[PDB]
């Protein structure tokens, strides 16, 4: 029954396509195919590069008219009157423009400031909104003021006269929220949360290390508003000032080129950076300082109150019956912070499925604290 | 000529203005490791050398008799003996005992250099740990040496450890579970040093 | 036995057997008859209810389940019988309904027949129940909950327009003997219902919408959006002061629409409105004088009373020259009428129908302002004045737009009938035309409620091998379950075919179900279908979009209409829809919504359904294929229109708090699953209920 | 009937559909790579032959199953999308056995029962039972941390453990991602968590290593810079993806002390399981299953042997029958003697120790 009308609907789009192909292949044609996943009524007549791939490149200009712009291996030829009219923007080639490497050829699109080809986490809007907040919350009252504001009030700002800080800073144990509070902000303040991992950037072959940092600055740029997320660079974090002593110097030279990028002649624009460390010591004094960083938000040992707020998020989902009260026993409880809290929570709920009851109990906190207090401790 | 008629890894004869397979030739292999030397018949044999003579029955007893027959042991009881390690004074003429073993035994005798296993190249050299045994299976049954851990001194290399010994207890790992998922081997496994204290905790 | 398969096995047996053959056998007589109703209430005691429930199917008779009980609640074995009926076989006829309509009644449990009761409301249905009730309470609950949508009690006060479904009020009241009082009247046909709801838009209010602004473009929307926003209280002042620089500015259609807008914010106002407008409506110019009609229909709206005879101008025109300005009292007779159905509204429109229109105007519209009140009440005079439009095709194949509407107005006016239609279906197939076809599916689906059938839906496959077809897929869903499953299947051929013309019409179709409730992943089908090629396809997906979203106010919705603003200028024409949406957004207050799922009985609403989908073909004139139409259909919005709120009254004109539940609220507002702390006695309902154990909190 | 009318214009339809592909498909087909996706209906492409053409996709393959830097074909002429390449490699990634339902069962041992509740309740548990997890609103631990001298009931709870849960198992040995090579380590724990994904519900087993030793107090070294390199990603996995299900990790380490608390991190890992050491009534009922398998004979005398053994687990045990069962065996008798059982008791003893005594505290 299904199968009458599959067919119908390959053979429809098959005729409607095959006088499009028919007419599409005289002159020939860019790079080989169409994929939507976008909307077809916004459509670009400007496409990335920083190489020129050429097919034809049919074009208007007097000196001749289908001029071409290469540095491939095997054709690396280029326009015969330097610097006359070629692309045709991005025609017959998709991101034909120049060559980073340059011949005295025409620009009409640059070879820098584009998103190219890359290796990228992109990680489209989350979903968390608060859990462990109680002792993270003097480290949520900042990142606001920090990344939020600027976006949602910038014209404010311009008034007084006054530039917002270009990165923030986070450290202690990661998992805690620390990490959370990244992805917190990254739903609520919408712009696009682009996760790199700097260990990952690393490379077996020299070069390569500043290219890629150079590529992500590039597309960071065009974009105007986004977070770049630093997975715990230490990496390529400092630790470090020996200057070499076999491949120590490759690593840095990674740490000296991103630098470059940040003190440079570029300004932050709406980009925003937020680093991760352990502890925040091992980093060298120049990515502490000033003109880049300058931010430095901090997680803490909570208070009580604090403890509280926790337990109260996971009381939500877990059957209870409220009767007790759980901050008395918190007192008494070793202090510890966020991700301690919420696992002696659920550790509790356990001890009910095997006890063959639904609620919560007084009996089944008591337990939890003597193998949590063991757990630290291996 | 249809599809069932080939058979993988055929030599065959394409044409190039209707890229019809028009011939298939013979087959062919490939070296997929920087030095492959498989032996299907020996260098040595029992009087390859001789005072042996006290060594051969033990030996014999020990690898030949469960590979060749399985049965007597299933019916007694008994699990079959995984691996063999010989140790004595350097490559007197200990290797060879273990060539004259795999023709005895009628299978392929299959030295793996450890060290050759690990390149500079990206992801290659965990893919061809792994990769070995899968091959050992399709040309089963087979003795696994593991070469350059001692030798006559025909190779390069006596000792090693943390990758002659290493990716032999990555070996010992596959094993294991594979003890656990079948119940017949015939895959052995042979360990040469003259040392006992290349010899970790593990092993 | 009492309770294996040993008694279930008998009783079954000697039942299938003996009904089949049209005689009492040897397998049966009446005491055998006996011996099968013996297992029904042991099964009952038990409670192997699935049990009970399949010999209640197969002994094909209702009278035994009576029998069974004599004790106990009738209404709890009753549900799950009607749940099983729907799921294992596909019943076919309204009879498994209305049947089950009497039995809930005897234990008292009037609010499950009032549930049931609505879609597919008969003439019969309503008196049935009403016989039954002499019970104060119930009576007066009624009253209210009818008082809110009518459809043949209307939203009338006072004026008489119909076929007598009014009178049975009237001779109860003389000498009362099922309670119908001269106050309860008041309730049961609505002065004080709709007054109240008026009360709450006029207090609500939503402030003043542009300024008078530049361009003709611009000033059209501007001033259609001032005139839903602001579609309650006086503030009409702002327009009539500089009516000079802001009204006028518009030409051809929108200048007709922004003498409208005045009507809009006069909405509700029977009176005052109407007079206001009736200055404007003689003399000035001859746009401000079709403006005005228009503007006079939609005060009037929801209600029969008037102060401007609609039928007399009308009948003015026929005679005088005045083509232009006839098109338009007639959309504007159509608001008047509002859903009531009367031979003298049929006459008067009869011989306009008569005569081919489609290039003395501009337009053969008409249609669906006779089928906007056509929704109500089935009479032969209205069957056969459509039945012979279409038989002659010589109005249904001159623009095939036209061609569409004829046939979906017999549809419209055969909604929810019972078996009047049958007489109907064997003159239809007798004359071929392309759309008939189609058509035997629609003409049992629009009565019945909906019926999938694996063969209907094989049969559809077969002609395909054309809006009429599509529209009649979105009432089978919106009816029973297995009709859902059914539906979905039957929209993936649709997907299937690229025909343009098939393209078109399936958006409208999904828009027609998810607006009872809006959800998230039919409306991204919807935003793909607006981003292919041809103009006409993405000019029916915008739209949709904007229907499905309408529901609770400013809530999902926003993020909806967020998603229909990013193409506001793809074309000239989004830019106008997207403008249009705003105002349609801010329209509610929370005193009105538009979702044909109320939660005031718990289903869906008959009325709310009708009104929607006679905007949803053509809304404007640039909308679709472009043969010379109308803009004038998007007043029609005001129809679908349906209060939700809480409010409470514990006579019927003396309100009380109650203490709410589910927030504390009984005057303006909204809320969401309304659940009272001191609920009915026995005859547990929700909406707009009275409280017998009348309760003394206060907010 | 329905059906038939369906048919009679569609027969010639479906075969006009095939002539079609059919003028496409025609030989050769060149493979080639999709280099990147410009969702505005471009994409870039690099090709090896010469020519490009930008064509509108078949309505057989889509743009959904292409995927950045895909193997598609081309024509060699008209360079045009027939199909993209079905034909993948093997998985490249470090050593690896993926298994559904091992043979062995944890009836066969004995004694150690309670670790044996441990796993249940964290692992087999919430598969068993929605609802239960529900009522609580909580997961199951994600993972757990089984330690003891190198696999004697480690080893054997896990594969029994596969079996029970009937899910895809993965065993990875985990000293074969240390590489002493810039990418290679890090490539393969990415790719190792690629491969989970895939197979999602599945139970990772993760080998001991000597890498999940080092941490320092610096958060990376001049000395090798790979292990601790490599240990950070292993953390950023887990801290930045929770599973109730979808992976659950079994954890081995000799010891646990050489473990950090980093790499613990509570609320993920909330359950460390300790193997006792041998105690006495355990070496018996070890035992009897072992000489089940095997002959025995009424000149036996189980506890004689139990008793004159002493800190010995199931593996020596399991042994001391197999090396006892050659003897036999070359005697050409399957009747077994107290003897026997006395050689083989004798060597393992005389292998194990050389050490001197701590006892004696009384």
């Amino acid at each position: 029954i299904k199968q009458v009308e599959d067919d119908i609907q390959q053979l429809l789009k098959k005729i409607n396509e095959l006088t499009g192909i028919k007419e599409s292949d005289t002159g020939l044609a860019p790079p080989a195919l169409w994929d939507l996943a976008a909307d077809k009524q916004t459509l670009q007549s400007e496409q990335p590069l920083q190489v020129a791939r050429c097919t034809k490149i049919i074009n208007a200009d007097s000196e001749d008219p289908k001029y071409i712009i290469n540095v491939k291996q095997f054709a690396k030829f280029v326009v015969d009157l330097s610097d006359q009219v070629a692309p045709t923007d991005i025609e017959e080639g998709m991101r034909v423009g120049v060559d980073r490497n340059k011949y005295q050829i025409h620009i009409p699109l640059p070879p820098k400031i584009d998103p190219t080809v890359t290796m990228m986490q992109v990680e489209e809007k989350p979903d968390v909104t608060y859990s462990d907040v109680g002792g993270c919350k003097e480290q949520i009252e900042k990142l606001r003021e920090v990344v939020e504001t600027p976006l949602l009030h910038p014209e404010r700002f311009v008034n007084l006269g006054i530039e917002p800080p270009k990165g923030v800073l986070l450290f202690g144990p990661p998992g805690t929220g620390k990490t959370l509070c990244a992805r917190a902000v990254a739903n609520r303040t919408d712009a696009c949360f682009i996760r790199v991992i700097g260990s990952e950037l690393v490379q077996k072959y020299v070069g390569e290390g500043a290219r890629m940092v150079r590529e992500l600055f590039e597309m960071a740029r065009t974009k105007k508003a986004c977070l770049i997320f630093f997975d715990e660079i230490d990496a390529i974090g400092g630790a470090r000032f020996d200057d070499g002593a076999g491949g120590d110097n490759e690593v840095q030279r990674t740490m000296l080129e991103l630098i470059n990028q940040l003190d440079g002649f570029d300004p932050r624009g709406n980009i925003k950076v937020l680093m991760a460390t352990n502890r925040p010591d091992t980093l060298d004094p120049a990515l502490m300082r000033p003109g880049r960083l300058d931010r430095k938000i901090e997680f803490s040992l909570p208070d009580l109150e604090g403890r509280t707020h926790i337990f109260k998020i996971h009381a939500r989902s877990m059957s209870v019956e409220r009767d007790i009260r759980f901050e008395l026993l918190a007192r008494l409880c070793p202090n510890s912070t966020g991700a301690e809290i919420r696992s002696v929570c659920t550790e509790a709920g356990m001890f009910a499925i095997r006890a063959r009851r639904k609620i919560a109990t007084e009996k089944d906190f008591l337990e939890a604290v003597n193998k949590v207090i063991k757990s630290y401790a291996k | 000529i249809d599809i069932n008629d080939v058979t993988p890894n055929c030599r065959v004869a394409l044409r190039n203005d209707s890229y019809t397979l028009h011939k298939i030739l013979p087959n062919k292999v490939d070296p997929l490791v920087s030095l492959m030397m498989v032996e299907k018949v020996p260098d040595s044999t029992y009087e390859m050398i001789g005072g042996l003579d006290k060594q051969i029955k033990e030996i014999k007893e020990v690898i030949e008799l469960p590979v060749k027959h399985p049965e007597l042991f299933e019916a007694l009881g008994i699990a079959q003996p995984k691996g063999v390690l010989l140790y004595g004074p350097p490559g007197t003429g200990k290797t060879l005992l273990a060539r004259a073993v795999a023709h005895h035994t009628d299978c392929t005798f299959i030295r793996v250099s450890g060290s050759e296993l690990v390149q500079k190249f990206i992801g290659e050299g965990a893919r061809m740990v792994r990769e070995l045994f899968v091959m050992a299976r399709e040309h089963a049954p087979s003795i696994i040496f593991m070469d350059e851990i001692d030798s006559i001194g025909s190779s390069r290399l006596e000792g090693g450890s943390g990758g002659d010994s290493e990716v032999q207890r990555t070996m010992l790992e596959l094993l294991n579970q594979l003890d656990g998922f079948e119940a017949t081997k015939n895959i052995k496994v042979i360990m040469a040093t003259n040392r006992i204290d290349i010899l970790d905790s593990a092993l | 036995s009492w309770g294996h398969e040993y008694v279930r096995h008998l009783a079954g047996e000697v039942a299938k057997e003996w009904q089949e053959l049209d005689d009492a056998e040897k397998v049966q007589r009446e005491p055998l008859l006996t011996l099968v109703k013996e297992i029904v209430p042991y099964n009952m005691a038990h409670n192997a209810e699935h049990e009970a429930c399949d010999l209640l199917m197969e002994i094909e008779q209702v009278d035994m389940l009576e029998k069974d009980i004599d004790e106990n609640a009738y209404a709890k074995v009753c549900l799950y019988l009607t749940s099983c009926v729907n799921y294992v076989p596909e019943p076919e006829n309204s009879a498994l309904l209305r049947c089950a309509l009497g039995v809930f009644r005897k234990f008292s449990r009037f609010p499950e027949a009032l549930r049931l009761a609505l879609m597919l409301n008969d003439m019969e249905l309503v008196e049935d129940i009403f016989t039954s009730c002499k019970d104060v309470v119930v009576q007066k609950q009624m009253a209210f909950m009818l008082g809110r949508h009518g459809v043949f009690l209307e939203l009338s006060e006072d004026v008489e327009e119909y076929e007598d479904l009014t009178e049975i009020m009237s001779n109860v009241q003389l000498n009362s003997n099922f309670l119908a009082l001269a106050r309860e009247l008041d309730i049961m046909e609505p002065k004080v219902p709709d007054d109240i709801y008026k009360t709450h838009l006029e207090n609500n209010r939503f402030g003043g919408s542009g300024s008078q602004v530049d361009s003709a473009r611009m000033n059209l929307a501007s001033s259609f959006v001032n005139g839903f926003v602001n579609a309650a209280f006086g503030q009409d002042k702002l327009l009539t002061d500089d009516g000079n620089k802001w009204l006028y500015k518009n030409k051809d259609h929108g200048m007709l629409s922004a003498a409208a807008s005045l009507g809009m914010i006069l909405l509700w106002d029977v009176d005052g409105g109407l007079t206001q407008i009736d200055k404007y409506l003689y003399s000035s110019e001859d746009y401000i004088k079709s403006g005005a009609l228009l503007a006079c229909g939609i005060v009037n709206s929801g209600v029969r009373n008037e102060c401007d005879p609609a039928l007399a101008l009308l009948s003015d025109y026929v005679l005088h020259n005045s083509n232009t300005m006839r098109l338009g009292s007639i959309f504007g007779l159509g608001l008047a009428y509002a859903g009531s159905n009367r031979e003298d509204v049929l006459t008067l429109l009869l011989p306009v129908m008569g005569d081919s229109k489609s290039s003395m105007e501009v337009a053969g519209v008409t249609a669906l302002a006779c089928g906007m009140i056509a929704v109500g009440s089935c009479n032969g005079d209205v069957t056969s004045t459509i039945l012979q439009t279409i038989m002659e095709k010589s109005e249904t194949e001159l623009k095939d737009t036209y061609a569409r509407w004829l046939p979906l107005g017999l549809g419209l006016n055969h909604l929810g009938k019972g078996e009047a239609i049958e007489a109907i279906l064997a003159a239809l197939e007798v004359v071929s035309e392309p759309f008939r076809s189609f058509a035997n599916t629609l003409v049992d689906v629009c009565a019945y409620a909906g019926s999938g059938n694996v063969l209907k839906v094989q049969q559809l496959l077969h002609i395909c091998s054309q809006g009429v077809a599509v529209l009649g897929i979105a009432l089978i869903a919106m009816g029973e379950e297995i009709g859902a499953e059914m539906a979905l299947r039957t929209f993936g051929h649709l997907l299937r075919y690229g025909e343009p013309t098939l393209r078109r019409a399936v958006p409208l179709a999904l828009a027609l179900i998810s607006v009872s409730n809006p959800r998230l992943n039919i409306l991204d089908t919807l935003s793909k279908f607006s981003h292919d090629a041809d103009p006409e396809v993405s000019y029916n997906s915008i739209f949709a979009m904007g229907m499905v979203g309408s529901g609770t106010n400013n809530a999902r919705l926003a993020a909806m209409l967020r998603q229909l603003a990013q193409y506001h200028a793809k074309d000239p024409n989004n830019l106008f829809m997207v403008r249009l949406a705003q105002g349609l957004t801010h329209l509610g207050k929370g005193t009105l919504t538009l979702c044909p799922y109320h939660s005031d009985r718990q289903l869906m609403s008959q009325v709310a359904v009708a009104g929607l989908l006679t905007v949803l073909v053509s809304f404007l004139d640039v909308r679709n294929i472009i043969l010379g139409k109308s803009h004038y259909v998007l007043y029609g919005l005001v129809a679908a229109m349906q209060p939700r709120m809480l409010v409470t009254f514990d006579e019927e004109l003396r309100p009380l708090p109650v203490s709410v539940r589910v927030v504390l609220l009984a005057h303006g507002e909204r809320a969401e699953l309304a659940t009272e702390e001191f609920l009915p006695v026995t005859p547990i309902l929700e909406g707009f209920v009275i409280l017998r154990k009348n309760p003394n909190y206060d907010l | 009937i329905r059906n038939q009318e369906q048919m009679k214009p569609l027969e010639e339809k479906q075969e006009e559909e095939r002539s079609k592909v059919d003028d496409l498909r025609g030989t050769p087909m060149s493979v080639g790579t999709l280099e990147e996706i410009i969702d505005d209906n471009h994409a870039i492409v690099s090709t090896s032959v010469g020519s490009e053409h930008y064509v509108s996709i078949l309505s057989f393959v889509d743009k959904d199953l292409l995927e950045p830097g895909c193997s598609v074909l081309l024509n060699h002429k008209v360079h045009a999308v027939i199909g993209v390449l079905m034909d993948d490699t093997d998985p490249l990634v470090t050593v690896m056995k993926v298994e559904k339902a091992p043979q062995e069962t944890y009836a066969d041992i004995g004694g150690l029962d309670n670790q044996i509740q441990e796993i249940k309740e964290s692992v087999e548990l919430p598969l068993t039972h929605p609802e239960y997890y529900e009522e609580m609103g909580i997961k199951p631990p994600k993972g757990v941390i089984l330690y003891g001298p190198p696999g004697t009931g480690k080893t054997l709870l896990a594969k029994a453990v596969a079996n029970q849960t009937s899910a895809t198992f993965l065993r990875v040995v985990g000293s074969e991602l240390i590489q002493k090579y810039l990418g290679d380590g890090p490539k393969l724990v990415r790719e190792l968590f690629r491969v989970a994904e895939e197979h999602a519900p599945s139970i990772v087993f993760i080998d001991e290593i000597d890498a999940i030793g080092t941490k320092r107090y610096d958060s990376n070294s001049g000395g090798e810079r790979e292990i601790q390199r490599t240990m950070l990603e292993l953390l950023n996995q887990l801290d930045g993806f929770d599973s109730r299900g979808d992976v659950k990790v079994i954890m081995a380490t000799n010891r646990i002390e050489t473990l950090d608390p980093a790499l613990i991190r509570p609320g993920r890992i909330d359950r460390k399981i300790e193997f006792p050491l041998p105690d006495e009534k355990t070496k018996k009922r070890i035992f009897q299953i072992h000489t089940s398998r095997m002959t025995l004979a009424d000149d036996v005398t189980l506890d004689d042997l139990i008793m004159a053994k002493d800190d010995l687990s199931g593996a020596d045990i399991k042994a001391i029958c197999t090396e006892a069962g050659l003897m036999a065996l070359r005697e050409r008798r399957m009747k077994v003697t107290n003897e026997d059982f006395k050689k083989s008791k004798e060597n393992v003893l005389y292998k194990k120790q050389e050490g001197t005594p701590e006892g004696l505290y009384l």
